[PDB]
């Protein structure tokens, strides 16, 4: 809107000018591109279930168990990071 | 509140260009012999504007590129012929930005009234004037009201002798 | 994005090859069809030039079709002997090199399969 | 508030032109022989503007390239001809941003009204002045008022004799 | 506040223009011989400008490469000729990135108005000056007010006997 | 605040530049036979600047290369020639990078005026000078003043005799 | 004959956001009313069109 174009007139002249890393933000990434390959997959398939042309099963089952391995990645560094802050907030100070 | 302190701007400007218009005024019809009253159609209304522009790309010579795939295929064997042309361009564009603020309290309209007296000479007939310095106040009058067009101004000079 | 990389070559492989599998079985149908000429790809090039190497409309709006954007140098097969219908399929050659193709698709899935099962036994734990 | 600030603002600038005005018109015209006043169209609105601009590379001769790929292919059997070019090319391109915060307060449109006395001689007969030296106050008058066209500035001056 | 800044950063650049042009004008047409007042359209806005430019390589001759690669192949049975050229080439490009901050402050356009007195001889009688003498003045004020015409500058002399 | 050095700045400028010409047109022309002021147009924008430069490689003699690989094929049966040439070159080129910060304060155009006097013999006869004399003059004035063509720099000396 | 055209644009865009001033003038009515003149004997002349 108003805001939008005001605030992307602030980002050029800024650009003009120039010519803290948070564990959440990484988090949010990480998640975010499990869930992008996740959906990807998703949709590849139910377009080629749907009789697509262009879409061949190799490519399916190849995204599919891409994605598959991205999750299972995903789940055990939740896992270890579980164990830590566990091991970490069980202490006597 | 907020609209008494609108008011006494409106009439703080409407006193400056009277007072403008009587200072030229003055020295040519004389002290006491030409009186003017304005009023000020003003705008105290906030608006907030971006405006963006592009300049078109059309033309392929002020076109700027940054990448271009061009297949070109002719199979002859008009015959048999095939021609096949796949074209793939990618443009950078010249961009304006522009963010406006417009002032709070500016005229919209202004229209100004202007009454002169008549000439008394040394026996004392109330002679009026002529036209020729009918239009020179006139042209007076618009140069000190900040005439225009746009604005759609109006000035209105008559004369006639004054009262007792 | 190096699960992508690590799996590209042989994926891409596995795709080539079920292309050239689908050519050969078009190769194999269009047999006495006169005036046919036999095709297929050559596999190594076409992949290296993959692995070295449309535009869809932008859907700024949330509410307007998605609409559409919408590549392999097709190789005729020399002949072997002139027919006079002009059918350039050699059977022998055709059915020799769609036992090999299924063979090599076959080999691209084992190592993939096997590259897949390699690295979700590391994280099984 | 700041309404106030602007009109104080406004008027300091019109007094100053017409001093600057009545200074030159003093030396030639008179003290006292001579009367302008000066209104100012402000600009009291904020204005913020970013302008890219790229240079054109349609030629061939102003193209800069980072990677290019020509493939060629002329395969002769005009017979069974077959003529095949696939073009890839990667430009870089000419990039000028500029960042504009235009000034709060700049003049927008002026117009003065100037007034000249006659010239009594010693006699005391109120004779009128000449076209040559009308053209000369107008010119010193648009000199002093900084006359532009592009602003939309205008500019009256009139000969009268002034009353007692 | 700031605007005060401004006009009287203005009115000193004005002044010291106008001292300027006097010290000149002074040992030749004499004191007080001589008037001449100046006004000064500045430059009040914050403009910050970033330039890049790339070299054209589109010739052979000047073109920078880092990685070339040449396939050509012949298969001459015109006949059943078979040319076939692939070529992928990587460039290096000049590079200039110029990073501008423009003076706030700055003179946009200068309009200067002078005026000179009449020569009274040991008689009395007031002589006005010459041609050569006014282009004199003339290149002399021109000189001193530093006239250019991208600025868009003005000058104007004129010559007429100066009041009681 | 910042204008004002700007300004006192250029003045020591200007005023050094005027005491530098005063001080070789003093012994010839005399002490008061010369006057002399200058202005200045000066640069207070912060430039930064950044120069890429790359020798060209097109020639195969000045090309430096630190891999290739030619294959070369020619199988002969013109008849059923085939030929194939298969070339892959990299190379390694010359590159100068300048990072240069302009000064602020630099003069950009300078404008002199110059003015002198006539000679008056033992008799008093205010005798002018002669063509080579003021043609020595402006030689030494371009010389004291520091004249270039880039900057695009004038001088005006002209020649008449000072008031009383 | 065949020609697919795919076109990606950018258009020139303009917000402008407004809030009007409460308090402003929609329709105005005015009633004026003028005397006779009456001269030096006292009658009271109407006045004329011109007036």
């Amino acid at each position: 809107a108003i805001q939008g174009i005001e605030g992307v007139i602030s980002q050029l002249q800024a650009t003009a000018m120039a010519a803290t890393v948070s564990f959440a933000g990484q988090l949010h990434a990480a998640l975010d591109r499990i869930s992008d390959r996740q959906a990807a997959a998703r949709v590849q398939a139910e377009k080629f279930t749907l009789g697509e042309p262009g879409i061949a099963l190799n490519d399916v089952m190849a995204d599919m168990q891409k994605a598959s391995v991205s999750m299972q990645m995903g789940i055990q560094v939740r896992n270890k990071l579980v164990a830590a802050y566990q091991e970490v907030m069980s202490m006597q100070v | 509140d907020l609209n008494d302190a609108q008011l006494k701007f409106a009439n703080d400007v409407e006193s400056r260009i009277q007072r403008r218009i009587e200072a030229i005024l003055s020295p040519i019809v004389g002290n006491g012999n030409v009186h003017a009253q304005v009023t000020a159609q003003l705008d105290f209304a906030n608006k907030e504007q971006t405006e963006e522009h592009y300049s078109p790309n059309g033309d392929a010579s002020k076109a700027t590129l940054r990448s271009r795939q061009l297949n070109i295929s002719e199979q002859v064997g008009a015959g048999p012929r095939s021609t096949q042309r796949n074209e793939t361009s990618n443009y950078e564009v010249d961009r304006t930005i522009r963010h406006t603020k417009m002032n709070v309290g500016d005229i919209e309209r202004l229209s100004v009234a202007v009454v002169v007296n008549y000439k008394t000479l040394a026996d004392g007939k109330p002679l009026p004037l002529t036209a020729d310095q009918m239009k020179q106040i006139e042209d007076l009058t618009r140069e000190a009201m900040g005439f225009s067009d746009k604005r759609g101004d109006t000035l209105n000079v008559v004369n006639s002798p004054f009262s007792a | 994005d190096r699960l992508d990389a690590a799996l590209r070559f042989q994926q891409e492989a596995l795709n080539l090859r079920a292309q050239r599998q689908e050519i050969l079985a078009a190769n194999i149908a269009n047999a006495d069809t006169p005036g046919y000429q036999a095709r297929d790809i050559d596999f190594a090039s076409e992949l290296k030039k993959v692995m070295v190497r449309g535009v869809a409309l932008t859907l700024t709006s949330s509410h307007h079709i998605p609409a559409q954007a919408v590549a392999v140098d097709l190789l005729y097969r020399v002949p072997d002997q002139p027919s006079l219908d002009g059918n350039t399929v050699d059977m022998d050659r055709e059915r020799t090199q769609f036992a090999d193709n299924s063979l090599k698709y076959q080999m691209g899935l084992t190592v993939l399969g096997s590259q897949l099962k390699g690295m979700m036994n590391v994280l099984q734990g």
